[PDB]
């Protein structure tokens, strides 16, 4: 977690960090596929 | 920050033109005509019925 | 001190401005983390922190 | 845990020793944000 301010986390055991852009657009981007929950 | 490009005259083509600046990372920036017109300037000469 | 070993040195943008236009990158390997002071040698580049 | 006396470790799971002045320095210095924590 804490990661740069532009980049938002998608995970609790892993760290993979994405873009904010990436959150809620339509398709995954992490394993945890919560970049796509509570649009 | 002044770029210059040549697009072709074709209705749904679409075009991509890509801008390289030190310092920062290449843009592309698409853009694509969708219709055109062409009037010429008309002179009245007379009408006829 | 840390100890610092195998030090390179690459520049990412480099553009001769007034400003700091210029950016470099430091590859190392270190035994333990700690707080380094960095220096420039010369006079032709000056750096910001 | 149990590093040297001059840092701490910011890690209960993972070790990770960090100098002292890093702790609160307003920067997040360790993997999990727990620098910047109840200062
Ligand atoms: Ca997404
Ligand atoms: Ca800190």
């Amino acid at each position: 977690r804490t990661c740069r301010i532009h980049e938002i986390s998608c995970g609790a055991h892993s760290t993979q960090c994405i873009p904010v852009s990436w959150r809620c657009d339509g398709e995954n981007d992490c394993d945890s596929g919560e970049d796509e929950e509570n649009c | 920050y002044e770029h210059s490009t040549v697009m072709p005259n074709v209705v749904g083509f679409p075009y991509k033109a890509h801008i390289e600046r030190p310092g920062y990372s290449p843009l592309t920036l698409q853009m694509q005509v969708v219709e055109t017109s062409l009037e010429p300037t008309l002179n009245l000469e007379y009408i006829t019925c | 001190a840390p100890t610092i070993i195998d030090l390179t040195c690459t520049v990412a943008t480099c553009t001769h401005s007034s400003d700091f236009g210029g950016v470099l990158t430091l590859t190392y390997k270190t035994d333990k983390n700690g707080d380094c002071s960095v220096h420039s040698h010369s006079n032709v580049a000056t750096l910001q922190e």
